[PDB]
């Protein structure tokens, strides 16, 4: 009955025509450069996920490039960036693992200051304005640090009562990805001194796959383990805005750990799969 | 050569 936790892809991309139109404007602005990197923002809607989708879509438009106050109620802002190559060869030859790894390290550095900031996304692109074809690849850095850490889990029915409280807490606290129980069983913001004692953590989940949490869970668990290095057993609530929230009795375990007091490494995944289900770029024609 | 490019960029 005790399983090694596995995960689902955190997001699926949809880049609207207007995104590529706006990218085109951007590229024409920096035609003489090898590349540019620009910030993006998307507002995630976790209440209106298609019944047939497996996770939250990332719906990108021209407005994603801008600092709009266009957020609707309960939407979760997510920050990322687009790295656009002006030469297709550079796009092709970019070492994708090293690149996503570096994005993960930034999430990590943000995460240890604030667990709620250890999530982001990146788009790498090449815009062929001659053929009006756009190549892009979404990456969502999901990391396990140290790379040796895994989680043993088994179902925990008893915590079903907390789900609606978390659902509402998350709706209101739109900038938060994590909450925990305090000593009075009330939901509060993550605080390492408190969870160390109460050992109940809830995560805002972006997947809809039955009983399989989003790979972003690894980011949060990594920060948790850094903050509370001797935490072993705890309860993990996976909170969704549909009926599919679930709870796990969790235990940190390790495979092939590094010697204590070495610089812990990290394992990183999160490149989006394409139309054929391969780890490869997507292509769009305008 | 779209199909060729995508194949060359596939990772593991």
């Amino acid at each position: 009955s005790e399983r090694v936790l596995s995960y689902a892809p955190a997001f699926k991309s949809f880049l609207d025509t207007s995104f590529f139109q706006e990218l085109s404007r951007l590229k024409l602005d920096v035609l003489k450069l090898d590349s540019t990197c620009q910030p993006l923002t998307v507002n995630l809607d976790l209440h209106n996920i298609p019944k047939s989708a497996d996770q939250v879509p990332l719906f990108l438009t021209n407005r994603s490039f801008e600092k709009h106050n266009n957020k609707r109620t309960n939407e979760v802002p997510l920050q990322g960036s687009i790295f656009n190559f002006n030469v297709l060869d550079e796009f092709k030859n970019l070492d994708k693992q090293l690149f996503l790894h570096q994005r993960a390290l930034e999430c990590w550095e943000d995460g240890i200051k604030d667990i709620n900031k250890c999530v982001s996304f990146v788009i790498i692109s090449f815009a062929d304005l001659k053929k009006y074809r756009f190549y892009y690849w979404l990456g969502v850095p999901c990391f396990q640090r140290p790379s040796s850490t895994v989680l043993h889990v088994r179902p925990e029915p008893s915590l079903k009562g907390l789900f609606s409280k978390c659902q509402k807490w998350f709706d209101v606290n739109y900038s938060k990805w994590v909450c925990i129980l305090d000593a009075d069983d009330e939901i509060v913001n993550y605080d390492k001194c408190i969870i160390r004692k109460t050992k109940v953590l809830a995560i805002r989940d972006t997947s809809t796959m039955e009983n399989v949490p989003s790979a972003l869970t690894k980011n949060f668990l990594s920060v948790l383990q850094y903050d509370v290095p001797d935490l072993i057993d705890f309860k993990l609530l996976i909170i969704r805005q549909n009926e599919g929230s679930f709870a796990l009795n969790a235990t940190f375990a390790s495979i092939d750990p590094q010697s204590s007091s070495s610089n812990p490494d990290m394992k990183v995944s999160g490149w989006e799969r394409n139309v054929q289900g391969k780890l490869a770029p997507r292509v769009v024609d305008l | 050569d779209i199909d060729e490019l995508i194949q060359d960029m596939e990772i593991k």
